[PDB]
RNA sequence: UUUAAAAAAAA
């Protein structure tokens, strides 16, 4: 169902880019040291997994009367030390595990910019006459609602 | 018998104005306007509207039939203005409740001297104008409320809804019972048989009735087809109406090539629309789940600017503020807001009513630019769009699945193309693999369906009519636009029989006795051959002979495909299907997705395709088994098989041998022996006849056959004509009256007894069950909760498979109700009434009994909504219906003077009526 | 599915669904991790992970192979 | 170094 957006709670939830202290414990490295994967990551490049998410495909359908793919630049992931400059207090530990200093192409800016009938009285005989029920009055809600969007796209186009 | 004259009044181009008036009357021209016009409009009026206004200026009924958005409502507005100007009273009637609310808002903002009367609410009842659903009007008529006296005009809306087949009857009743002095105004979508309706009104009230028919629409339409698999839209129909055959054929060929070989097609279509500047779009899908899923898929676009987002947030918050804060915490309300923010909306019966109203308002104001709706939104008022898209052209009506009728397609597509702002409406139809070019052509080129009534008897109608005096149900049955159609048809059948008779007499035969004897003998031989073939086709005798090379002739009555080679056979489920390799027509082949098969036309050369025929169609199972290639996929091989069959035929110059049913198949049962004896005797008798050896007998035999055909046609036509000379449901009325008297409702003389008088009130659900249970004292002990739950069980009807378990209090009462229903079904059956007891008992679904009990206990709405699976919209609908039924039950208890039940139902109403379910509509 | 599946073997005992999902989601969207347990009630050395797109599966491997989790390398294999 | 498709609706 549309409102049943509980698929995102199979076991929990997380966010991209950020690093949790519990994750630091899991990896065996605290937060002071730069993550080791970053080394290999900056020796690999930008992950393609999130690339598809930020990529929008233009429909190729054409009108049979008788590609410059679009990317959402606001969805770019943040990977400090590879795409963004490493936060202060974290040196360029490229000598650990083997790596190189963050390159411009590895950096975020370069990658981003790269892209008869009976009478009525007879009827009412022997049966209870009809009575009005649920009598009520307008609360003016429609009036105020209409007042709110006084200048709407439809109205301004009128 | 009806006697009505249809004078075709001359009119300017665009409309066809014709008046049906009683035969003895003399047509006269309509007088021009007298005095100032009732109301003035800021824009010029197209011709047909002008003629309608002139017609209403003379207090003569009128039936406007034109495409919605052609501007029908202007006539109703003028009629209301005129009625108000003369201190009269008028009534506006609409089918649906929500449409009634919208119309009421429009009218109130127009004149401000307006009321409203529906089951849910009533506003300003003592108003010179009223808006009410048909049911309220029918209640007024049956109970003869004094308010009905002052009325002079009645404006029926969406009268084409009269063929609803469930709520259609309520129209006819209302039309029949009104006094003659009143004048009508009927607004309907374009329909072919409007003249019949006007004639019915004239004959029924004895006054002129006009008909204005116009197919003109303001902004043209262009119809494109999207095949499932293709990569483009083909302009199948242009605004000029010239159905482009070549483009349609190309689209269907692409469909076929894909079949025989943006993850979602709808996503591609909507994206293309967005980038082509067709933003305001209505996507029609005939399933709630489909609409939900498609809306969810599109949660990655945004058609709205930030300012529109702020406006939408403001409007949605203001609309929702009425509900309690606990209601605002519902997942449904919370989760739709993002969609509206980005410019996507949903509209189907499942949703909550308040959300539906809010989405309607937003769409009317243009904030939402892509709305996924079911068929219901089509009937909405003043919610057009620049484009309309059909996902699936298959809907499940009350009966079963079917292709959408051309009428529904026209009705929905009429909601495409605004006035002035956009000058080209676009309608796009998606077609899947299970589509045929013939079906597509019929759907696109078809016209509106004819208006055929659906009148059917109801116990409430019978009881009420019996109660009142100086009238009986026979009157209604006679005048209910159903006998009327048969009377209109009678002249056709009369002329048909007369013409057939005169032509049959015209035929000339040299000596009919001998020719007739010969023909009878020939027919008897044909019947005996049919019996023998029936003997052969017993599966246990012929199946061993249906080998993958056998050479059998298959001849379905009328159409014979000639010889063809068997390929395979199987037991389908217990008939047997044999797959032969016949010559097909290359037309049935192209549209084989729906067609069955057709013999190859003699002129052209067939395709030699495999046809799955039924076993008994095998006219003759010859015995020459061909050498089959063993791989019949490539089209080259099957032509080789055709050549082989031609060679085999050339080898046997005088007919291929056929298996002898007696010794080859080894049939032993004596019946075949006797049939053989009979056929031998008849053959000898035929040969010994003289005319058999005579020459030129072929033409004489042909004309004798045609004479016999015409004779049987005359017999059938006159039989059915005599059949049509009687009222149909009269037997049904007799059965209903028998049932009513058998249960004490009506005396043997057909005078309503107190039981029937009580049963008169209840009209929202079954009456006999409720009245019997009330009298049998079932309710005397149940607490308000159990009674409420049972009544809910009455008013629920939906395809639900949950079958929940009911623990203690919701079971026993249900079992007692089951016993009473079984008693009623048995009594009906013994009175010779068509009724299936099991189905009747299955109608009362208690699926919501537990839900309603919990809700009455005091549970919050979110709690119950999670207690089952039915969409919250259905729960709200059932709850409202149950509330009105409870009010009627209170009235019945008052009638029988049993204060206990009155108090119990008062408690029930008080408990189950609170914030969200009975949320006052924001249109008021 | 099989294209988007990827077996994980020799994972540390405390390695549960939450930590693996946290590790694997950062590189790209991942459907979920399957750990059919043995008759012990604790995570096995064997398990599987299913990603949203198979194109993401190699990159994770390209980025992760025998990484030091809980001071213990974890191997990853294909179908 | 690897476990069933199913719409719409009311006194």
């Amino acid at each position: 169902r549309y409102h049943a957006e509980e698929v995102e709670e199979r076991f929990g939830r997380f966010k991209p880019g950020v690093i949790s202290e519990e994750l630091q414990d899991a990896l065996g490295v605290t937060d002071k040291s730069l993550p080791p994967f970053i080394y290999r990551m900056r020796q690999l490049g930008y992950p393609p997994g999130w690339l598809k998410e930020a990529e929008l495909e233009n429909s190729g359908l054409a009108l049979y009367d008788g590609k410059s793919v679009t990317y959402d630049l606001s969805k770019l992931v943040n990977y400090p030390g590879f795409n963004i400059s490493t936060p202060r207090g974290i040196p360029d530990e490229w000598r650990i595990f083997g790596s190189i200093p963050m390159q411009a192409c590895q950096q975020k800016d370069v990658f981003a910019n790269y892209l008869p009938i009976p009478d009525m009285s007879k009827f009412a005989t022997g049966i209870t006459p009809f009575e009005f029920e649920n009598m009520a009055e307008s609360t003016g809600m429609y009036l105020r609602i209409r007042s709110l969007l006084k200048n709407s796209p439809r109205n301004q186009q009128k | 018998m009806p006697r009505v004259k249809v004078q075709s009044v001359e009119t300017v181009e665009g409309c066809t104005h014709e008046v049906a008036l009683p035969a003895e009357e003399d047509y006269l021209p309509l007088k021009p306007r007298v005095g100032k016009a009732a109301k003035e409009y800021p824009f010029i009026l197209d011709a047909f509207q002008r003629e309608a206004i002139q017609c209403v200026d003379n207090n003569q009924s009128v039936l406007v039939s034109a495409h919605t958005s052609a501007g029908k409502t202007v006539c109703a507005e003028y009629a209301i203005a005129l009625a108000l100007r003369e201190k009269q009273r008028v009534i506006f009637t609409s089918p649906i409740k929500a449409l009634s609310n919208q119309k009421y808002r429009e009218m109130y903002e127009e004149f401000q001297d307006v009321g409203l009367m529906t089951g849910d609410v009533t506003i300003n009842p003592t108003a010179s104008c009223l808006v009410m659903t048909t049911e309220i009007l029918r209640s007024m008529l049956y109970r003869g409320s004094e308010v009905m006296r002052e009325v002079a005009w009645v404006i029926f809306d969406e009268i084409h809804y009269m063929r609803d087949s469930e709520r259609g009857v309520v129209w006819e009743e209302t039309i029949i019972l009104l006094p003659d002095n009143v004048h009508y105004v009927f607004l309907s979508a374009t329909i072919p048989n409007a003249r019949q309706f006007a004639e019915w009104i004239c004959h029924l009230h004895k006054q002129p009735c006009h008909v204005i028919y116009t197919d003109y629409r303001p902004t043209p339409l262009q119809h494109y087809i999207f095949p499932a698999g293709g990569d483009g839209l083909h302009l199948v129909v242009d605004e000029n109406g010239d159905f482009r055959e070549d483009n349609f054929n190309t689209a269907m060929q692409v469909l076929r090539d894909a079949g025989d070989l943006g993850p979602s097609n709808v996503f591609k279509i909507v994206k293309m629309i967005m980038e082509r500047n067709f933003q305001p779009v209505i996507i029609f899908s005939f399933s709630k789940k489909d609409c939900e899923a498609y809306a969810l898929q599109m949660t990655k676009l945004d058609f709205n600017t930030d300012e529109e987002k702020k406006m939408v947030e403001e409007v949605f918050s203001n609309a929702i503020d009425c509900l309690s804060d606990e209601d605002k915490k519902l997942p449904q309300v919370e989760h739709v807001l993002p969609l509206l923010k980005r410019g996507i909306g949903i509209h189907h019966g499942g949703l909550l009513p308040i959300l539906k109203e809010t989405i309607e308002i937003l769409f009317s104001e243009g904030l939402i630019k892509a709305l996924f709706a079911t068929e219901t939104f089509a009937m909405g008022i003043n919610m057009p769009a620049r484009t309309v898209l059909f996902t699936n052209a298959r809907k499940f009506d009350g009966k079963d699945f079917r292709w959408i009728s051309s009428g529904e397609y026209i009705q929905m597509s009429g909601r495409a193309g605004r006035r002035g702002m956009d000058d080209r409406g676009i309608v796009i139809l998606m077609v899947d693999e299970k589509m045929s070019p013939t079906i597509g052509k019929q759907l696109l080129k078809g016209s509106a369906d004819p208006l055929n009534s659906a009148f059917h008897l109801t116990y409430n109608m019978v009881l009420n009519l019996l109660r009142v005096e100086e009238i009986n149900p026979e009157y209604m049955l006679e005048k209910s636009f159903y006998q009327f159609q048969h009377y209109r048809a009678i002249p056709g059948v009369v002329e048909k029989v007369k013409n057939s008779e005169e032509q049959y007499n015209k035929i000339v035969i040299p000596n009919e006795e001998s020719v007739v004897i010969y023909y009878k003998i020939r027919q008897q031989l044909a019947k005996l051959g049919k019996e023998i073939e029936e003997y052969i086709h017993k599966p246990k005798y012929c199946l061993p002979f249906l080998q993958p090379g056998r050479l059998v002739k298959v001849k379905n009555e009328g159409d014979d495909f000639g010889w063809g080679v068997v390929v395979n056979f199987s037991k389908k489920s217990p008939l047997y299907v044999v797959e032969v390799l016949l010559r097909c027509s290359k037309e049935s082949l192209k549209n084989s997705a729906t067609e069955a098969a057709k013999p190859a036309k003699p002129d052209e050369k067939g395709e030699m395709q495999v046809v799955p025929v039924l076993v008994h169609l095998l006219s003759a199972i010859s015995s020459v088994r061909l050498y089959i290639p063993k791989d019949l996929r490539p089209v080259d091989n099957r032509q080789s098989v055709l050549k082989s069959i031609q060679e085999v035929q050339k080898r046997f110059p005088d007919g291929i041998p056929l298996l002898d049913p007696i010794d080859d198949m080894g049939i032993q049962d004596q019946g075949l022996k006797k049939v053989i004896q009979k056929v031998e005797a008849f053959e000898h008798r035929m040969y010994s006849h003289p005319l058999h050896n005579d020459p030129n007998l072929e033409t004489v035999y042909t004309l004798c056959e045609k004479k016999a055909q015409i004779a049987i046609d005359i017999k059938s036509a006159k039989r059915e004509l005599k059949k049509a000379r009687t009222v149909l449901q009269m037997d049904e009325l007799k059965c209903r009256k028998r049932v009513l008297r058998r249960l004490g409702f009506a005396t043997s003389s057909d005078v309503i007894e107190m039981k029937g008088r009580v049963a008169c009130e209840i009209s929202s659900a079954d009456e006999l069950l409720l009245t019997e249970m009330m009298f049998n004292g079932l309710f005397n002990d149940l607490s308000a909760e159990q009674a409420t739950a049972l009544l809910s069980c009455f008013v629920f009807q939906e395809n639900s498979s949950e079958m929940p378990k009911l623990t203690e209090q919701l079971a026993g009462p249900l079992r007692q109700m089951q016993e009473c229903a079984k008693r009623i079904a048995k009594v009906s059956a013994e009175a010779k009434l068509e009724i299936d007891e099991e189905t009747y008992l299955s109608s009362f679904k208690p699926h919501l009994m537990d839900v309603v009990y919990t809700w009455a206990t005091g549970a919050t709405f979110a709690h119950i909504c999670k207690m089952t699976d039915v969409f919250e919209g259905s729960i709200i609908r059932c709850m409202r219906r149950l509330e009105e039924l409870l009010r009627q039950m209170c009235q019945a208890a008052k009638a029988i003077g049993n204060t206990e039940l009155e108090n119990k139902f008062a408690e029930g109403i008080t408990k189950i009526k609170r914030d969200i379910v009975f949320a006052a509509s924001l249109y008021l | 599915e099989a294209d988007r599946t990827l077996f994980v073997g020799n994972l540390e005992t405390k390695v549960t669904e939450e930590l693996l999902f946290e590790l694997f989601h950062q590189a790209g969207p991942v459907i979920k991790v399957k750990i059919p347990k043995d008759k012990d009630g604790k995570p096995k050395q064997f398990a599987f992970v299913n990603f949203k797109h198979e194109v993401s599966v190699p990159y994770a491997m390209n980025l992760l192979n025998g990484i030091k989790l809980y001071g213990r390398p974890i191997k990853i294999q294909f179908r």
